[PDB]
């Protein structure tokens, strides 16, 4: 299955995955497509944070879903 | 489609004269001038956080230009 | 006379819009934002609608957006008059941020609170020492002030 | 091979004036020119410090870390995969 | 009048000019499109390395001629 | 199991030959290249066809091209034995430049020497202190050696 990721200009790119596959290997795909390391990446979907360890099913993400791609954020 | 690879994250519009910096991303030579001209040290990649402990010097990459120019002189 | 990158913006938001988020500017100003976020799902937010203001200041996109809660909300890091502390809307901003990701970053801020650093610091406090009852007034606040207007 | 026709006319700004292939991982020096990562790699892992542009000699002093550039990856990409419909 | 320029990899770059521009002139078009400053640019024209000072008529270089670049040699 | 690049480089010269330079490879060898170059106009080696040596070592482009001339010739900075002290040929090298731009390159120390720097040191001091009477002789060379050969 596809998914998409909505990076930080709008501009969506699309990702092939399992629904196996964790949070950390989306990321991965999406350094390897935009340079910006895991550790500096947010995805978003349904307003979750999504986490790292996690896999794409663990939060129903199906196939044609969008991500959308935040910077580290903190509330302090 | 590539009309938004060749967009700059900070004025939205198509590179001018666009710089790329170590960590391998790219602004219009102003837009990033203004971003680092703003603050003052540590210097940050708007796209990656990539830190820089003083501001690295960087020259347009022609290559991008042209293909830029070449996009839009076709365009036209 | 809008900077481009506004016009644009706004456009594509309009075009665009993301689910679970609103954000309309104010047809007697550009730069006022009238925002409606979501509660995120399995928060104790859920099921509620949040109104926000969100504004650009004339030096973005070179600095962040004001951005304020205008609906009440119990959240460690949102006080009594809805001033959100989060680090990308003071010193780690970026100029590739924009009101989407802004939107989505305090939607996921809802999300995800943080007690040990506070705002609120009653809240902060009953959130790491009580987090059930926190979570259990965030719910009924979310009831009472987030399921109207 | 093939390439779609509009993007032909990039072939040879996208091309490593090291290796003379279309960049791969292309990385790009503080003075602005691009290399094939690898290209580069062996450049600069052949000699010491200091290390010189091979398009303009610009001295750094030290191995720059540089990462990819994703655009001109991304870019370099489109021009080869892009294909019409089947 | 155009001319054209050879550059290092053999891609051949067009640039507008007039008789009367000097070398110099020439070569900061060069730089503008290739980002090789000019006291590291070299043209070569009809085996001759022409001269910062001269202009294009006094090495009689007309429209469609082809000038190459080559790097800052030192004969030793 | 040529290198790509040497073979693009080869057909780009059979296909876009650079007048007053002739190169072509060995039958029996792709890296061995038989060079000839015109004496530069308004040079004292003018009217001259110089046979020159170029070959390519394994490490090319990481290394120089190997450049010797074959035809004898005077020049203060090439020997009795052709040898040719460029820089581009050792220190200043870069894998940018190509078979091209070498000959290219050494067209133009020809149409520019450099005596302060010897690598004959004869013949850059009778170019010092007796600039035309080095001039003549050059010529005097180019005749014997360099015309009808
Ligand atoms: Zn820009
Ligand atoms: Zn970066
Ligand atoms: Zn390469
Ligand atoms: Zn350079």
């Amino acid at each position: 299955m596809q998914i998409f990721v909505k990076t930080l200009t709008g501009k969506t790119i699309t990702l092939e995955v399992e629904p196996s596959d964790t949070i950390e290997n989306v990321k991965a795909k999406i350094q390897d497509k935009e340079g910006i390391p895991p550790d500096q990446q947010r995805l978003i979907f349904a307003g979750k944070q999504l986490e790292d360890g996690r896999t794409l099913s663990d939060y129903n993400i199906q196939k044609e879903s969008t991500l959308h791609l935040v910077l580290r954020l903190r509330g302090g | 489609p590539l009309a938004e690879e060749l967009s700059c994250s900070i004025c939205l519009e198509p590179f001018k004269e666009p710089v790329t910096t170590p960590c391998g991303h790219n602004f219009c030579g102003s837009c990033l001038n203004e971003t680092w001209a703003v603050q003052g040290s540590p210097y940050l990649c708007p796209q990656c956080r990539a830190v820089y402990q003083a501001r690295p010097q960087l020259h347009k990459n022609t290559v991008l230009c042209n293909v830029v120019e070449q996009f839009l002189q076709a365009d036209l | 006379g809008l900077p481009r990158r506004i016009i644009k913006e706004t456009q594509r938001l309009l075009a665009e819009p993301v689910p679970g988020i609103k954000a309309e500017p104010d047809e007697s100003n550009a730069r006022y934002f009238h925002v409606v976020i979501a509660g995120p799902q399995d928060s104790p937010f859920e099921g509620g609608t949040f109104k926000l203001e969100l504004f650009l200041p004339e030096e973005y996109p070179m600095a962040a957006p004001k951005v304020r809660f205008m609906t009440k909300i119990y959240h460690p890091n949102v006080d009594k008059l809805g001033r959100i502390k989060l680090d990308i809307l003071k010193d780690k901003w970026s100029p590739a941020l924009q009101i989407r990701t802004v939107l989505l970053s305090i939607q996921a801020l809802l999300s995800a609170p943080n007690p040990d650093d506070p705002l609120a610091n009653d809240v902060a406090e009953q959130w790491k020492t009580n987090e059930a009852q926190a979570i259990e007034t965030a719910r009924a606040w979310t009831r009472l002030y987030a399921m109207n207007n």
